[PDB]
């Protein structure tokens, strides 16, 4: 199949900036390329067709360019409603293929995470299992690393991480890491630490109980 | 099976600028279309039901099956990697043949 | 005015056949080419194939052996059938109109799209969640553990508390169950004066649990 490469995968931009999304084809696809916009929870919406033709209703800020292999999508001045994932689609040869997509996120100043450790509740321990939760509250950028420590020993494959989507008001991310252990494994140890590494921190912060 | 030739490879007439190609599809017969900057095609009327309520047309590039009914006599046929064509047919019962207006404006060569 | 309505089960057992329906409203199904697409957070947006009421269907060679797309003119609906289903087929399925030279916006572009249908391929049974308090500006939360399937509606103080609330996306445990955590950052002075309750609702098992969070 005809491979479509979109660069970058993620883009951090501010409102009013000129953003350029690139789409590269492995074969010459002439002008047979379409551009789509996808907002969270919504279906993809067609913006540009035949590499440069703008769809009716689509604002004048959106522009399409390119021929053969190299193609570009340009938003002359980024608006607050433009923060979405942009996809390119070829139609020169079958099967019809789409690019990886470019997620346009809002750029913001660095914010250090507020670390909170939670021991397993007595009602949970009586059910047979023990879960230790570590919270990383309101941080930027998304890149953050958590290291679980049962005393001085580092844990490997007994924890699960989850990140919330970028906040609509403060443009930050939040991380929740749950360390799962059996009732017997929990009672046999005393020190439970959560080491957090982030750009906003001069040194890795550790929260323990 | 030998096909009846319609069109010329050195000519663009009937395939460009709102023009069409008129074909008579015989049952147990074949028709071959040729045009400048367009792929050579094979048109064949495969099956005809008693009526004729259903006409089966197979388009093969030098196949894709298209159904022509009295209710729906026109159809846009997608030929992957070759573009599209429109079969604006005139179904006039089981006469043994089918008259079609072929619009090959959206057709293209794969390369 | 033409609209696409998506239908089908949200949960399919492995090895079974995935059946989805796309109903056409305010227009004729016969005149257009109907396509099926899918999206997942690792495989991206994938084109499954197209079908026409009078023209032979065309499918993606990666799914061709397992996929069937049919157009029903009498019922005014388009169907998608994907046999020998596995966890790799878990995606958000879309039904769309594939444009031509005269129909849609342009040739081979998708202008009209369906709402999208979340399809999860799993053998796991329906199980109610077990909620535990994450006791404590100060931070406090609730741990929504051991439940199937997704989602769980978590609100604080029956919808009164909105500020500082962070409901994290669920993670699939080794057991095959989901684990969710919902937190809230409140003032330190409020502890001992203001009571905190997490309203957890799980519609498939019809379970509603409220838990008091206190140090």
């Amino acid at each position: 199949e005809l491979q479509m490469t979109q660069s970058p995968s993620s883009l951090s931009a501010s409102v009013g900036d000129r953003v350029t999304i690139t789409c590269r084809a492995s074969q010459d696809i002439s002008i047979r390329l379409n551009w789509y916009q996808q907002k969270p929870g919504k279906a993809p919406k067609l913006l540009i067709y035949d590499a440069s033709t703008l769809e009716s209703g689509v604002p004048s800020r959106f522009s399409g360019s390119g021929s053969g292999t190299d193609f570009t999508l340009t938003i002359s001045s980024l608006q607050p409603e433009d923060f979405a994932t942009y996809y390119c689609q070829q139609f020169n040869s079958y099967p019809l293929t789409f690019g990886g997509g470019t997620k346009v996120e809002i750029k913001r100043t660095v914010a250090a995470p507020s670390v909170f450790i939670f021991p397993p509740s007595d009602e949970q321990l009586k059910s047979g299992t023990a879960s230790v939760a570590c919270l990383l509250n309101n941080f930027y950028p998304r890149e953050a690393k958590v290291q679980w420590k049962v005393d001085n020993a580092l844990q490997s494959g007994n924890s699960q991480e989850s990140v919330t989507e970028q906040d609509s008001k403060d443009n930050t991310y939040s991380l929740s890491s749950t360390l799962t252990l059996s009732k017997a494994d929990y009672e046999k140890h005393k020190v439970y630490a959560c080491e957090v590494t982030h750009q906003g921190l001069s040194s890795p912060v550790t929260k323990s109980f | 099976m030998r096909c009846v030739g319609v069109g010329n490879r050195d000519f663009v007439e009937g395939v460009s600028g709102g023009a069409w190609v008129d074909l008579v599809l015989e049952h147990g017969g074949c028709v071959t279309t040729m045009a400048q900057g367009k792929p050579t095609l094979d048109f064949e009327l495969t099956k005809t039901t008693a009526g004729g309520l259903e006409y089966t047309v197979v388009v093969t590039v030098h196949g894709v099956t298209a159904m022509i009914t009295p209710r729906s006599p026109s159809v846009e046929v997608k030929l992957p990697d070759y573009g599209e064509l429109t079969l604006d047919c005139e179904p006039r019962s089981g006469t043994g043949h089918l008259k079609c207006k072929v619009r090959m404006e959206k057709l293209r060569i794969k390369g | 005015e033409v609209q696409l309505l998506e239908s089908g089960p949200g949960l399919v057992k492995p090895s079974e056949t995935l059946s989805l329906t796309c109903t056409v409203s305010g227009g004729s199904i016969s005149d257009f080419y109907w396509s099926w697409l899918r999206q997942s957070p690792g495989k991206g947006l994938e084109w499954i194939g197209y079908a026409h009421s009078r023209v032979s269907a065309y499918y993606n060679p990666s799914l061709k052996s397992r996929v069937t797309i049919s157009v029903d003119t009498s019922k005014n609906q388009i169907s998608l059938r994907l046999s020998a289903v596995t966890a790799a087929d878990t995606a958000l399925y879309y039904c769309a109109r594939q444009g031509t030279g005269t129909t849609g916006v342009s040739e081979d572009s998708f202008d009209l799209w369906g709402q999208g249908t979340k399809v999860i391929v799993s053998l796991a049974s329906t199980k109610g969640p077990s909620v535990f308090p994450l006791a404590p500006t100060a931070a406090l939360g609730c741990l929504v553990k051991d439940y199937f399937p997704e989602p769980v509606t978590v609100s604080w103080n029956s919808g009164a508390l909105t500020s500082g609330v962070h409901t994290f996306p669920a993670v699939l445990q080794s057991s095959g169950l989901y684990s969710l955590s919902s937190v809230v950052t409140v003032p330190s002075s409020s502890l001992g004066t203001q009571t905190y309750i997490c309203n957890v609702d799980h519609k498939p098992s019809n379970t509603k649990v409220d838990k008091k969070v206190e140090p």
